[PDB]
């Protein structure tokens, strides 16, 4: 998942035709509590990147509670892009897993929400906690 | 007068192509101007090379760069961004004149440069590339 939107372009496919594979052979790894939080996270960490003051140096980012690190391109349209494209396979495969198991992913979400640290930066955008909720009433 | 000269070197003095100029290379310390009053009167480490010329006056640079350093602090005070070298020139006699020399000079007669950038930094895909372009045009 962290090398999904690698900064060449045969790396990024072929990690998506991986994954791909890897997540249908072994279907249970949709509904794993481990997952979505790892997703979620790289979410809200590439939103904050969006719209940083482009001209700023260090384009390097961290992701918490695991260790991996985010290069991100120049240009204002790659950002988007870039961010636009990954918001698809998240909503894809939260749909998917609803489809099949919804009381275990939905009591996930649930516990994801109650977060005391998202609590602070709830006032702030932190575009992950609008997503599961859109995703769960939509 | 900002930095006093701690050694001399002797055998890296060369004459310059010009009328013989030559070279007269220092190893200095950067210390101030009141303390070095002092010093002087008594008696940010690095190496100064300037080039000694007779034959010439240039006091038509010597506005140049009176009116370089008025730009330079213009735009410090507002707050932008452009790069100019304002080094030192005196002019010590008729025709006597000591100017100080940038280390480290790759001129364009030495020397397409485009293809010397694309050699040295890749394709647009190389942070240092985009650095290089932006340090160019300011």
């Amino acid at each position: 998942l962290v090398n999904f939107n690698h900064i060449h372009k045969r790396i990024r496919r072929v990690a998506d035709k991986y994954l791909s594979g890897l997540v249908d052979k072994f279907p249970h790894l949709l509904w794993s509590g481990t997952v979505l939080k790892t997703m979620l996270d790289i979410l809200q960490t590439l939103s904050l990147s969006l719209s940083a003051d482009i001209h700023k140096d260090q384009p390097y980012y961290d992701i918490p509670d695991a260790p991996y690190r985010i290069t991100v391109p120049d240009t204002y349209e790659a950002r988007e892009s870039i961010v636009k494209d990954f918001a698809a396979r998240c909503g894809m495969i939260l749909q998917e897993a609803m489809k099949w198991a919804p009381t275990v992913t939905k009591s996930h979400l649930q516990e994801y929400l109650n977060k005391h640290q998202n609590w602070v930066s709830g006032l702030s955008q932190h575009t992950g906690l609008a997503m599961a909720t859109e995703s769960i009433l939509h | 007068p900002e930095a006093i000269v701690l050694d001399i070197d002797y055998k890296s003095g060369t004459p310059m192509q010009s009328k013989a100029p030559y070279l007269a290379k220092f190893k200095v310390k950067r210390c101030g101007v009141s303390e070095l009053e002092k010093e002087g009167l008594r008696c940010k480490i690095s190496w100064q090379a300037a080039i000694f010329k007779v034959g010439d006056d240039c006091r038509q640079d010597m506005l140049a760069l009176q009116i370089i350093d008025l730009f330079k602090n213009i735009f410090q005070l507002v707050g932008l961004d452009l790069f100019v070298f304002p080094y030192r020139v005196v002019a010590t006699a008729p025709g006597c004149g000591v100017i100080e020399c940038i280390p480290d000079c790759t001129s364009r007669d030495q020397l397409g440069m485009y293809d010397y950038f694309t050699r040295q930094y890749g394709d647009e895909s190389t942070l240092a590339f985009q650095q290089a372009r932006y340090n160019f045009i300011r």
